[PDB]
């Protein structure tokens, strides 16, 4: 679970992302598609080229969901209910993929927040993304 | 694929006892039931509403025969799986868009099915030999992804 | 999450296991050691030879724990509390390994319960083992 | 292993600027902090109770330097990782009893450290080349397990 210090760390870090959240979300997806090519199997309908507006658009939606999760860190399941339904019943993304996106998001944060990305913050963010991942796949079966 | 001669024989010998059509239908139906996300590829198959509907769906059964027939032919080429599955690897990536993780799920459901089917004859060493084969095949099918 | 029908399926299948729980537990471990040799890295202190008392003994402790969880299927977190602390603070087994043991327990059950191992029961048992694994790795960080 | 000319140059170029002592210490320290279960292999290292304790531990920094130094050697033999790491593969299995899954965790933590240290220069394509390299290394280290 997320301790009070974990919650503090996540809110601080995310706070600093601030307005760049959408740009960081797109960067994270781009990192994921290049590093883990199998993830491209869920977006056969997207233009996955560098700078693609579809990826940028998708990046903002993902980032916006994470902002919503940080805001409701104490009641994630309800905040993310509609997104859990979506992933479980329509998208049906294998749960392994969430770990690959989470890793890419961490890489993106590291690359943009040198000062803020301390070992303690790194650990809290990893725990937070694992929690979001868990909520998102909780209704698969 | 590196299997000791002992392992290859264990594989070949049990396989000789398999009804490919039957086991095929069972394995694919069980994948769809145990791991419902996998139904994402089979929406045109009709009714997958319950375990009974899935196990009894003629489209599921036909697809399982097809998948296990290929698997079956691959057991003849244990020494060249990558070569044997190269075209299917490309197809699955480029046209079907199947996350290779599903090959691993099917391989584990297949082992459960064989265990259910063979009972005591499916010994720890026989399972180990089949584990290597299912991993081999999964790897071979994921090989051409890009 | 385990639905009510899941709980009924587990209880029914485990009931049949009955008195063989310990011998099944030993068999599942032997299947794991053979199929997934990397799991042996956690038992360097054991005689892992076929039928060793060490494996038979461990197999029985593992089944007993499983029995406790089925009995307290509605409150696993509290029921495996102690077990969850030991794994998190002393044993520190990488979570990947739980998925391999779970698989070998399912194979074992399949090989021994021809009548009871229907697609639906299989699905319920898979979910149950996944739940147990989650509870056991829940206090890692 | 198989790297495109583009991937090899991205890898080689970045590594020329890495202080192994420094990155090694950071990589191992972050592993122990982010994935505390990994501390099970370093009982004799001292105090690992807090991030600060872990990060300034001289035994951690020393070990970190050794690991990345061996990692730097494999970079010089990308065409034969398995041959390069066979001895350490056997050591890690037979004497150390380290679950190879830990090789993968370290690989991911190293990528994070490189992104942290290099910022904007650690581009998506550069990361991708490094992801292939750490998986290769992890595979080479688990190769002699039995
Ligand atoms: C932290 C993890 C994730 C979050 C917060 C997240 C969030 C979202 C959001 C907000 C949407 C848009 C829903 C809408 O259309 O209103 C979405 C859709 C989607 N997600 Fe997830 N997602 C996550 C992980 C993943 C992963 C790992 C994959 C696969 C590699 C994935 C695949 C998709 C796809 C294919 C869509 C639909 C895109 C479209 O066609 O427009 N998601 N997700
Ligand atoms: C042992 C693993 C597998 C083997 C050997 C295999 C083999 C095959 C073969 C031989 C075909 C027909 C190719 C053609 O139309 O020429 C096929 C098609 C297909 N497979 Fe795979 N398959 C495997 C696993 C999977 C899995 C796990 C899934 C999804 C969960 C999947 C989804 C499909 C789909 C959707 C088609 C196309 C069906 C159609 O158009 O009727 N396959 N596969
Ligand atoms: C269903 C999952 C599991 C359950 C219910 C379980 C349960 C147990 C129990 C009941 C004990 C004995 C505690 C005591 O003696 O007080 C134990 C110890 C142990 N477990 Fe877990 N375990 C599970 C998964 C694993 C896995 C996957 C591994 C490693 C591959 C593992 C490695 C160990 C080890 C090394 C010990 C200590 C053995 C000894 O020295 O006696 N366990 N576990
Ligand atoms: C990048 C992958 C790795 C490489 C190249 C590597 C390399 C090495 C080398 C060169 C040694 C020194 C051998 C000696 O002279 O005693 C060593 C020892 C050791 N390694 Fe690994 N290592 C790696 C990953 C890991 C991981 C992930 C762990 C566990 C988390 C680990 C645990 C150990 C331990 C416990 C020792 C013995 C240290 C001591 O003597 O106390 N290694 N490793």
């Amino acid at each position: 679970v997320l301790s009070p210090a974990d919650k503090t760390n996540v809110k601080a870090a995310w706070g600093k992302v601030g307005a760049h959240a959408g740009e960081y979300g797109a960067e994270a997806l781009e990192r994921m598609f290049l590093s883990f090519p199998t993830t491209k199997t869920y977006f056969p309908h997207f233009d996955l080229s560098h700078g693609s507006a579809q990826v940028k658009g998708h990046g903002k939606k993902v980032a916006d969901a994470l902002t919503n999760a940080v805001a409701h860190v104490d009641d994630m399941p309800n905040a993310l209910s509609a997104l859990s339904d979506l992933h479980a019943h329509k998208l049906r993304v294998d749960p392994v993929n969430f770990k690959l996106l989470s890793h890419c998001l961490l890489v993106t944060l590291a690359a943009h927040l040198p000062a803020e990305f301390t070992p303690a913050v790194h650990a809290s963010l990893d725990k937070f993304l694992a929690s979001v991942s868990t909520v998102l796949t909780s209704k698969y079966r | 694929m590196h299997l000791t001669p002992e392992e290859k024989s264990a594989v070949t010998a049990l396989w000789g006892k398999v009804n490919v059509d039957e086991v095929g239908g069972e394995a694919l139906g069980r994948l769809l039931v145990v791991y419902p996300a996998t139904q994402r590829f089979f929406e045109s198959f009709g009714d997958l509403s319950t375990p009974d509907a899935v196990m009894g769906n003629p489209k599921v059964k036909a697809h399982g025969k097809k998948v296990l027939g290929a698997f079956s032919d691959g057991l003849a080429h244990l020494d060249n799986l990558k070569g044997t599955f190269a075209t299917l690897s490309e197809l699955h990536c480029d046209k079907l868009h199947v996350d290779p993780e599903n090959f691993r799920l099917l391989g584990n459901v297949l082992v459960c099915v064989l265990a259910h089917h063979f009972g005591k004859e499916f010994t720890p060493p026989v399972q180990a030999a089949y584990q290597k084969v299912v991993a081999g095949v999964a790897n071979a099918l994921a090989h051409k992804y890009h």
